[PDB]
C-alpha cells in the first residue's frame, strides 16, 4: 500500500481519489491519503468549493515514484510533485500517519470496481497522451481539448488520442467506399488495431482512459473519444470474439459506475441506440444492454 | 449548408455547381409470381446530373445488369450514384470540375461525401427545395435513350435547348422547373399542352418545342393553371 501526503489544505476543496471523494474544509488539518492499492493507476482530483469550474487532477502510479500534493497560492491550485529524497518522504509519511492526519483509501474487500475500470490502462500510455515528459504523473482538467478538436489551440496542453474519423481516407479504401463505410472491420482491425494501437489492450486502455476523463473531469473531447472507440467496434462486422466479450465487461462497469445524474450529458443517445439495437454487434453486448435498459431506459 | 429559397440566386453565379438527382437510378415494376407472390423486375435507370447555369445535363444511364446478383438494391443505388458522379468529376478537366455538388435527397450526402474524399474542396450540399427532377423520364427523348440502352452509357444534353440565347439562366431554370412540376403532377395534361399545336415542332437536336417568346408565355400560363387545378382536384378547393 502507498501514500500521497499533502503539505496542507489551505483552500476548501472536494478531493477525489479514483471513484471516492471527500470534503476538506479551508485550513482543515488534512495531510493526505494512505493505503492506496499498488498495482493500478490512480487519479487524485479536485474541485474547489468556490469555483466548481475546472475540475482537475493527476494520473499517477506509486510504483514510479514518491508523489505528494502541495497547494500553490500563485497558480491557485493543488499541484502534484515528486520527492526524490526517499528518506525525507518516508519520514514525512510516517509522522503524518502517527498523527492520524490521513484518510484511508476506502476500498471494500469484495469490490473490483477500480480494477475493472482500469484493467488495460497503463501509465506509460497515459504519459504519451498527456505530454509533460519531465513529470512521471499526468495533469488533466475539464477544459483541455483533444488533437481532433484542435483540427476542427495550444498543442502542449492537448490530449493526444488517436484521431478516429469514419469519413476519412484512412478509414475508406479506394474502391471499397460503400463496403468500408457500412462495415468498419478494415479500419478497426487493419488500420487502428495492427498499424496504430498495435494490440486490443492498448485500444481498450485508451478507451478506458477516455471514459474516466469524461466522468471525472467532464472533459467533452474525452467523451467524444470514448464513444468513437465504442462505435468503431460495434460498426465492424468482423471482431475477434475475445474483444467483444471484453468490451461487454468494460462497458458494463463504466455504465455501472456512471453517476445516475450525469447520464444526460455523458451518454450519446445516437451511439448507444445504434450500438445496442442496429449495429453488427447489437446481440453481442448482453451485460451492457441489460444494465443500460434497467438504469437508463429513457435514453433508449 | 443547405440550399433553399433564401440563397436561390447562388445557382446562377459563376461558381461551377451540379445538381445530382438519384430518384430514377433504381427503377422497378412490381408483379405477381405464378405462385401468387410478389416480385420486382428492374428496368433501366439514370442519374440526373445538371449544371443549372449552363443547362448541361450529364445523363448517366444505369443498365439493369448492374443490379445482377446484388442485395439491398435501394441502398446500393445511392452508392452507385456517388461512384458515377465521382467518376464524372475525375473525368472533367480541373477548370470544369464543380465547386459544389447539391444532392436533391439527403440520403445521398454520406455516399457522395465518402466517394469524394479525394476532393476535399468540393462542397457537398443538401437542399430544402422540393425540385421536380424525378419527372425527367417524362421528357420523351430522355426516356427513349434510357430505355433503349443495352449497356452502361453517358449521354450529354442541354436541357434548356437554345433558350439561353434569349433568356437568363435564372429564367431558364424557372421554366424548366415549371415544366417538370407540371409533368410530375399530371403528365398526360402537361404533354397535351406542349404538343397540342402541331405547327410547333421539336428540333432533332432539342428536347422541347420551338416556341416563340409569346408562345412560351402562353405555355407557361397553361402549366401554372394545370398545377393549381390538380392542387384543387387533389385537395378539393
Ligand atoms: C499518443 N497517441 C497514441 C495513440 O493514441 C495510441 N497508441 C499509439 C501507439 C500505441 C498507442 O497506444
Amino acid at each position: 500500500m502507498n501514500t500521497v501526503p499533502f503539505t496542507s489544505a489551505p483552500i476548501e476543496v472536494t478531493i477525489g481519489i479514483d471513484q471516492y471523494s471527500f470534503n476538506v474544509k479551508e485550513n482543515q488539518p488534512f495531510h493526505g491519503i494512505k493505503d492506496i492499492p499498488i498495482g493500478h493507476v490512480h487519479v487524485i482530483h479536485f474541485q474547489h468549493a468556490d469555483n466548481s469550474s475546472m475540475r482537475y487532477g493527476y494520473w499517477f502510479d506509486c510504483r514510479m515514484g514518491n508523489f505528494y500534493i502541495q497547494y500553490d497560492p500563485k497558480d491557485g491550485l493543488y499541484k502534484m510533485m515528486e520527492e526524490r529524497d526517499g528518506a525525507k518522504f518516508e519520514n514525512i509519511v510516517h509522522n503524518f500517519k502517527e498523527r492520524q492526519m490521513m484518510v484511508s483509501y476506502p476500498k471494500i474487500d469484495e469490490d473490483d470496481t477500480w480494477y475493472n475500470l482500469t484493467e488495460f490502462v497503463q501509465m506509460d500510455k497515459i504519459r504519451k497522451i498527456v505530454r509533460k515528459d519531465e513529470n512521471q504523473f499526468s495533469y488533466v482538467d475539464s477544459s483541455m481539448t483533444t488533437v481532433q478538436e484542435n483540427e476542427l489551440s495550444d498543442p502542449a496542453h492537448s490530449l493526444n488520442y488517436t484521431v478516429i474519423n469514419f469519413k476519412s481516407r484512412e478509414a475508406i479504401r479506394p474502391g471499397h467506399e460503400m463496403e468500408d463505410f457500412l462495415d468498419k472491420s478494415y479500419y478497426l482491425n487493419t488500420v487502428m488495431l495492427q498499424g496504430i494501437f498495435k494490440n486490443s489492450s492498448n485500444y481498450f486502455g485508451e478507451l478506458q482512459f477516455a471514459f474516466l476523463n469524461a466522468m471525472f473531469f467532464g472533459n467533452y473531447g474525452s467523451s467524444l473519444q470514448w464513444h468513437a472507440m465504442i462505435e468503431l467496434i460495434c460498426s465492424s462486422a468482423t471482431v475477434p470474439k475475445h474483444m467483444l466479450d471484453k468490451l461487454d465487461e468494460i462497458l458494463y462497469y463504466q455504465i455501472k459506475t456512471l453517476p445516475e445524474q450525469y447520464s444526460d450529458i455523458l451518454l450519446n443517445e445516437r451511439v448507444w441506440n445504434i450500438c445496442l439495437y442496429s449495429s453488427f454487434q447489437k446481440n453481442s453486448l448482453h451485460n451492457t444492454e441489460k444494465i443500460m435498459e434497467n438504469k437508463y431506459p429513457e435514453l433508449l | 449548408g443547405a440550399m433553399n429559397s433564401s440563397n436561390y440566386a447562388e445557382l446562377f453565379n459563376n461558381d461551377i455547381k451540379l445538381f445530382v438527382d438519384d430518384t430514377n437510378v433504381y427503377r422497378v415494376t412490381v408483379h405477381k409470381t405464378f405462385e401468387g407472390n410478389v416480385a420486382t423486375k428492374a428496368i433501366n435507370g439514370c442519374i440526373f446530373t445538371l449544371n443549372p447555369k449552363t443547362g448541361h445535363l450529364f445523363l448517366k444511364i444505369i443498365h439493369t445488369s448492374v443490379w445482377a446478383g446484388q442485395k439491398r438494391l435501394s441502398q446500393l443505388a445511392k452508392w452507385k450514384t456517388a461512384e458515377e458522379v465521382s467518376a464524372l468529376v475525375r473525368s472533367l478537366p480541373k477548370e470544369e470540375q464543380p465547386k459544389q455538388i447539391i444532392v436533391t435527397r439527403k440520403a445521398m450526402l454520406d455516399p457522395l461525401e465518402v466517394h469524394m474524399l479525394d476532393f476535399p474542396n468540393i462542397a457537398i450540399r443538401p437542399t430544402e427545395l422540393r425540385l421536380p427532377f424525378s419527372a425527367a423520364m417524362s421528357i420523351d427523348k430522355l426516356s427513349d435513350v434510357v430505355m433503349k440502352a443495352t449497356e452502361p452509357q453517358m449521354v450529354l444534353f442541354n436541357i434548356y435547348d437554345d433558350w439561353l440565347d434569349r433568356i437568363s439562366s435564372y429564367t431558364a431554370f424557372s421554366r424548366l422547373t415549371l415544366l417538370l412540376r407540371a409533368l410530375k403532377t399530371n403528365e398526360e395534361s402537361a404533354k397535351m399542352i406542349l404538343l397540342s399545336d402541331p405547327t410547333i415542332t421539336i428540333k432533332s437536336y432539342h428536347l422541347w418545342p420551338s416556341f416563340t417568346d409569346e408562345q412560351w408565355i402562353t405555355i407557361e400560363s397553361q402549366m401554372r393553371d394545370l398545377i393549381l387545378t390538380e392542387y384543387g382536384r387533389k385537395y378539393n378547393v
